[PDB]
RNA sequence: AACUAAUCCUAGCCCUAGCCCUACAAAUAUAAUUAUACUAUUAUAUAAAUCAAAACAUUUAUAAAAGUAUUGGAGAAAGAAAUUCGUAAGGAGCUAUAGAACUAGUGGAAAGAUGAAAGACUAAUUAAAAGUAAGAACAAGCAAAGAUUAAACCUUGUACCUUUUGCAUAAUGAACUAACUAGAAAACUUCUAACUAAAAGAAUUACAGCUAGAAACCCCGAAACCAAAC
C-alpha cells in the first residue's frame, strides 16, 4: 500500500523577488484557470480547502514535525509527513542530537499551486527564521549555532491520498526556489582525495 | 557469545555544555574470528600499545608474523570509520590506547598417528580487541631522578607515626 | 546457574468447586446409617481401594487383581522384579 | 456451589444375565 | 424487589435512663407492671425471656449473643449484661483520638 | 580477620557531650502489617509501650505506616546521615523494646 | 467468518475502530490481513549504495481482533451462520438479524 | 561493559484410571523385494541354571479361617481346605546431566531456545563457574594471621582426605569449574489420644484391656557360574 507518490505532478516555478512581496494572491486569482480545476477535486472529497486558510494547517504540520526531530518522535513525525518524506528528514541525523527552535514567522504562509488513484499535492510558500545546532555522538558541536536566527525561505508541499477514507494531509516535499541563499557550511574542515592509479600508470 | 565491544561503539553522549572541553573520541574495533592463537597475537598487541597510528602502521608493514597483517587491516577499518563516522578531522591524529586478544570459539577433530595411536586436534580461534583515543600518545614515563628518589625517603621517614602508644 | 527472566504470575483459587466440595460426604458411613461405607468411596487402582500394603504386598495384590488382564510383558518383568524383592525382605 | 446429590446404593433385588460371559460364575449358582 | 437495610454497628452504650427503659420493658412485656425483686425474677420460660430480651433488645438495640444466651436465667444478669458498654471502636481508631503527640505519625495504608 | 577487614580509632562526632548530650538517632518509622503472623509482637508493641518511648525521647521523628507487609521493618535514622534497618519479622514485644533501646544509645 | 474481501471492523491493534476490506487470510496463524490498515513504515531495497525506500507494508490481525461489518448500519456485530434460499452459506448478524453477502474479489 | 561462556520452556516422558482387540504403479520368500517354469514345502519336549540355604547334596514363594497345621539337609523355607463371606481422565509424577535409551533404535549416542509480526534488517539478558585479558615480576619461605601510617619487611604458624596407635617429615586419593552421586520395612515396646470389663464399621485380644496415631535397618566395585543366540 502506497499512500503517496514520489515527485510532484507539476513543478511551480517560483518567480525571483517574490521573498520582497495582495498583490502575489492575486496573481494567484489570475493563475486559477490553472489550479482552480484542481482545488475542486480536493474539494470534491473535503468541501472544506480553501488555499486561504490550509497555509494555517499546513505550517502546524511543518512546525511540529520538526519538534519531533529534537525529541526523535519518530511516531509522531511519521503521521505528520508522508512515507517518501520521512527518511530523508532522520537518516542523516542518527546518533546526533539536534536542538531546532522557531522564530516568529518573516511572512505569513500562502497556498501557492496545487495539483492532482487520485493525490492531491498543494505547495506552500513559508519564510521563518529557525535556530540549528547539531552535536556530535561525543556532544561536541558540529553545525549550526545554538541562539543564532536564520532567515530561510522554501516551498513546502503536503500531499493528502484523496481516495481514502482516512486520507490526511501529510508533509512530502519542499521545493526549493534557486534564488535561495545557500545553507550554511559545516564547521568541520573536509579533505579530497587524489586521484586512484594503478602502479604502472603515472598522475596525470 | 558476547559482543559488548562493538556497543561501546554505540554509545552517545550527552551533548556538551558550553562549558566542557572537548571531548576526544574513543573507537572501539575488534575482528572476532580470526584462525590465529590469542597467545601469539597477544605479543603483537603488547608492543604496539601506546603508539601512534602511523607509527604503529610502519612497524606492521615491516612485521614478518600473519597476526600483524591482520592487525593493520583491522587499524586500517577503525580509522576509515573513525573519520567516517566518528567526526575525525586528521588521520594521522590517533594512536593506540589499547590493544589485547582474546580466546575465540574452536573446532575439535581427532588427530590421527602413524603407530595406531591418536589424539586431539584443535582448530584455534581467537578475537582482537583494540580502543583508539584521537590525538598523540601520551607521553613516556621518565625514571626518577636520585634527588627524587631521596625525597621520598625522607618524607616516608616523617611520615612515620609512632605506635601502641599513649 | 540461574534464572534470567520473570515466571509467569499465577493466582490460584482457594473457592473453586474441587476445593469448595471437597471433602463432603466423607461421613457417608456414620450420616447414612452406615449403608455406605467410608471405604466405598475411594477412587483408584482396584487392587488397593480401601486397602493399604507395603511395596511387596501392593505388586502381589496386582498381580493377582488382574494378572489374567497383563500383558505378557508386563506380567514377565513383574515376576522378575518380585523375585528380586521377595529375596532382599525374606533374607537381608 | 451446590453440592451434588448424595451416593445412594440401589436397592431392590439384581438379577445377572447367565448368557454374559462376562458375569462370575458364583453369581449364577443357586446359592446366590 | 427485596433491598438490603443499611448496615448497623455492634457499639451500644448504656442509656442515662437505663432502668426507665428496661422498667418500661418489663412494664408493657410483663402483665404484674415491674413486680417485687424483679431482679430476681426467672426468665426460664420461653415465652417470657423472648418477649423481654426480643423487646429490650429492640428498644435498647443491645441482643443477647447466643454464647451468652443460656446465661441469662435472672433479669440481673440481663440487667448486668445491659449496663456494660460495647465499642465498635478498632485499637487503630482509639489510637488516632488519644491526642496524638507531635512526634508520633499514624497513616493507614489499608 | 583484622588483616581482611577495616578499623578505625576513638573518636567522637563533634565532641556532643562537651557542652550538652544530643541524640544521634533522629527519626525512626515502622512498618506493620495488620493481618500477619510475623507483626504479632510488633502489634502488641504499639499498643502499650511505643507511647512511652516517644514521651520519653521526642526528639526523635516517629513514623507507623500500617500497610499490607509480608515482613515488618524499623528504620532508625541519626542525625550524621547514617540509617540502620531491622526486620522485625516474628518477634516480640520485649525483643522489640530491647533493640529499641540499644538503637537509641 | 472471515474471507478474502470482507469488509470488517479492527476491534483492536493500530487502527483500530477502522473498518478495512481483507485481502489475505492465513487461517493457519488466524491472521486477517487488511490493506490500508495496521500498516506500519519499512525500508525496501536497502543495500550498500542506497539506503533504501519507505514503504507501508500491513500487519496481520488476529481473527478476534476484528468483526464483520453490517451493510445498512456500519457496526462490529457478532454474525451466526446459516443457509440462504439458493443453499449458500450466509453469515447473519446475531442482532438485527440480516444477510451479509459473500464479497467479490479480483482474481489473483 | 569481555573474552571464553552463561541465560530459557517445551522436545517429550512416567504411573494409574479408562479401554481389550476385530487399523499408488511396480517388486517380493527364487539370491525376498529379480514381471513366466529350475529346487518342492516345515517350528517345538518339565524351562533350566544362576540364585537362597552365608559352601553344597533333598530342597529354594513367583475375603476370613491363617501365617494356625503339617511338611522340610525339621533349615533356607514351604503352606491348604473344611466352614463362613464376596451385586456397583487424573498426579503434594519428571522438565534437555531429570523424565522412556530417544528429537532415535536414528551394542547404542549427541542436540534446541528472538518477537505478536523478520512482507517488523535476528532478541535481549549476566560486577554471574573454572579459564584468560584489562594490569609480568621485585631478598624471606603451606603464603595466612596479629598487626601497622604504610601492599611486601617484624612476630606467630610442620597442606588436605582417609587410614593407620588416641603420632606422621609415613601411605593412599585430588588440574580445576558445573550438574548428578550412597539408610528402605512396625512383630513388640515407650510416648499421644478414644472407649472401657469391654474394645474394634465381621474374622482380634481381653482378670484393664482394647482401638487409632507416631517412632526403623545405604551406595559403587570383582575373579566367577549357567541358559540361549552369534
Amino acid at each position: 500500500h502506497l499512500a503517496c507518490t514520489a515527485g510532484i505532478f507539476d513543478p511551480y516555478v517560483p518567480p525571483e523577488g517574490d521573498a520582497r512581496m495582495l498583490t502575489q494572491r492575486t496573481e494567484r486569482l489570475r493563475k486559477n484557470a490553472a489550479s482552480q480545476l484542481a482545488i475542486r477535486k480536493i474539494r470534491e472529497f473535503d468541501a472544506n480547502f480553501k488555499t486561504k486558510d490550509f497555509p494555517e494547517k499546513a505550517k502546524d504540520i511543518f512546525i511540529e514535525a520538526h519538534l519531533c526531530l529534537n525529541n526523535s518522535d519518530h511516531d509522531r513525525l511519521h503521521t505528520l509527513v508522508t512515507e517518501h518524506c520521512f527518511p530523508d528528514m532522520v537518516w542523516d541525523l542518527k546518533y546526533k542530537t539536534v536542538r531546532w527552535g522557531f522564530v516568529e514567522s518573516l511572512e505569513p504562509a500562502q497556498v501557492v499551486h496545487v495539483r492532482c488513484n487520485m493525490y492531491g499535492q498543494v505547495t506552500v510558500r513559508l519564510h521563518t527564521r529557525q535556530t540549528l545546532a547539531i552535536y556530535d555522538r561525543f556532544g561536541r558541536l558540529m553545525y549550526g549555532q545554538e541562539d543564532v536566527p536564520k532567515d530561510v525561505l522554501e516551498y513546502v508541499v503536503f500531499e493528502r491520498h484523496l481516495m481514502n477514507p482516512y486520507g490526511s494531509w501529510r508533509m512530502h516535499a519542499k521545493i526549493v526556489p534557486a534564488w535561495a541563499p545557500p545553507k550554511q557550511p559545516i564547521l568541520k574542515t573536509l579533505m579530497i582525495p587524489g586521484p586512484q592509479l594503478k602502479p604502472w600508470e603515472e598522475y596525470e | 557469545i558476547s559482543r559488548k565491544w562493538e556497543k561501546k561503539n554505540k554509545i552517545v553522549y550527552p551533548p556538551q555544555l558550553p562549558g566542557e572541553p572537548r571531548r576526544p573520541a574513543e573507537i572501539y574495533h575488534c575482528r572476532r574470528q580470526i584462525k590465529y592463537s590469542k597467545d601469539k597475537m597477544w605479543y603483537l598487541a603488547k608492543m604496539i600499545r601506546g603508539m601512534s597510528i602511523d607509527q604503529a602502521l610502519a612497524q606492521l608493514e615491516f612485521n614478518d608474523k600473519k597476526g600483524a597483517q591482520i592487525i593493520k587491516e583491522v587499524l586500517l577499518e577503525a580509522q576509515d570509520m573513525a573519520v567516517r563516522d566518528h567526526n575525525v578531522e586528521f588521520r594521522s591524529n590517533l594512536h593506540i590506547a589499547e590493544s589485547t586478544s582474546g580466546r575465540g570459539q574452536c573446532l575439535k577433530r581427532i588427530r590421527y598417528h602413524g603407530r595406531g595411536r591418536f589424539g586431539i586436534m584443535e582448530k584455534v580461534y581467537c578475537h582482537y580487541f583494540v580502543k583508539l583515543v584521537e590525538g598523540p600518545p601520551p607521553p613516556p614515563e621518565v625514571p626518577k631522578t636520585a634527588v627524587d628518589h631521596a625525597k621520598d625517603y625522607i618524607q616516608q621517614l616523617r611520615s612515620r607515626t609512632i605506635i601502641h602508644t599513649l | 546457574f540461574v534464572r534470567l527472566t520473570l515466571p509467569p504470575p499465577k493466582v490460584v483459587d482457594r473457592w473453586n468447586e474441587k476445593r469448595a466440595l471437597f471433602g463432603v460426604y466423607d461421613n457417608i458411613g456414620i450420616l447414612g446409617n452406615f449403608e455406605k461405607h467410608p471405604k466405598e468411596l475411594i477412587k483408584g487402582p482396584v487392587w488397593l481401594r480401601g486397602w493399604r500394603g507395603n511395596e511387596l504386598q501392593r505388586c502381589v495384590r496386582k498381580k493377582k487383581f488382574v494378572g489374567n488382564r497383563m500383558f505378557i510383558e508386563d506380567l514377565h518383568n513383574l515376576n522378575k522384579r518380585i523375585s528380586y524383592l521377595y529375596k532382599h525382605f525374606n533374607r537381608h | 456451589y451446590r453440592a451434588p446429590p448424595p451416593p445412594r446404593r440401589r436397592p431392590g433385588p439384581h438379577s445377572p444375565d447367565p448368557e454374559n460371559l462376562l458375569t462370575p460364575r458364583w453369581q449364577l449358582t443357586p446359592r446366590y | 424487589v427485596l433491598v438490603c437495610p443499611p448496615l448497623r454497628s455492634r457499639a451500644y452504650t448504656p442509656p442515662s435512663d437505663l432502668q426507665s427503659r428496661l422498667e418500661s420493658h418489663i412494664k408493657e412485656v410483663l402483665g404484674s407492671s415491674l413486680p417485687n425483686n424483679w431482679q430476681d425474677i426467672s426468665l426460664d420460660d420461653g415465652h417470657m425471656k423472648f418477649r423481654l430480651l426480643a423487646g429490650l433488645a429492640d428498644g435498647l438495640g443491645h441482643a443477647v449473643p447466643n454464647s451468652r444466651l443460656h446465661q441469662m436465667c435472672r433479669v440481673r444478669d440481663v440487667l448486668d449484661f445491659y449496663n456494660v458498654p460495647v465499642q465498635d471502636k478498632s485499637k487503630f481508631d482509639e489510637l488516632v483520638a488519644s491526642n496524638l503527640p507531635p512526634n508520633l505519625k499514624i497513616s493507614w495504608s489499608y | 580477620t583484622g588483616r581482611g577487614t577495616s578499623s578505625r580509632f576513638l573518636t567522637s562526632v563533634l565532641h556532643n557531650g562537651l557542652g550538652r548530650y544530643v541524640q544521634q538517632l533522629q527519626r525512626l518509622s515502622l512498618s506493620l502489617s495488620r493481618d500477619a503472623p510475623s507483626s504479632r509482637g510488633a502489634r502488641e508493641f504499639v499498643e502499650r509501650e511505643v507511647t512511652d518511648f516517644a514521651r520519653r525521647n521526642p526528639g526523635v521523628v516517629v513514623y507507623v505506616n500500617p500497610r499490607p507487609c509480608a515482613m515488618p521493618r524499623i528504620v532508625a535514622e541519626y542525625l550524621n546521615g547514617a540509617v540502620r534497618e531491622e526486620n522485625v519479622n516474628s518477634k516480640s514485644v520485649e525483643e522489640i523494646k530491647s533493640l529499641v533501646q540499644k538503637l537509641a544509645d | 467468518h472471515l474471507f478474502c474481501g470482507d469488509m470488517v471492523e479492527i476491534l483492536e491493534g493500530k487502527d483500530a475502530g477502522k473498518q478495512g476490506k481483507v485481502v489475505q487470510v492465513v487461517r493457519q496463524r488466524n491472521w486477517v490481513v487488511l490493506e490500508g490498515l495496521n500498516t506500519h513504515y519499512r525500508y525496501i531495497g536497502r543495500t550498500k549504495d542506497h539506503r533504501g525506500t519507505m514503504i507501508a507494508s500491513e500487519a496481520p490481525l488476529l481473527h478476534h481482533q476484528v468483526k464483520l461489518v453490517d451493510p445498512v448500519d456500519r457496526k462490529p456485530t457478532e454474525i451466526q451462520w446459516r443457509f440462504t434460499e439458493a443453499g449458500e452459506r450466509v453469515r447473519v448478524s446475531t442482532r438485527s438479524g440480516r444477510i451479509i453477502p459473500k464479497p467479490e474479489f479480483p482474481r489473483a
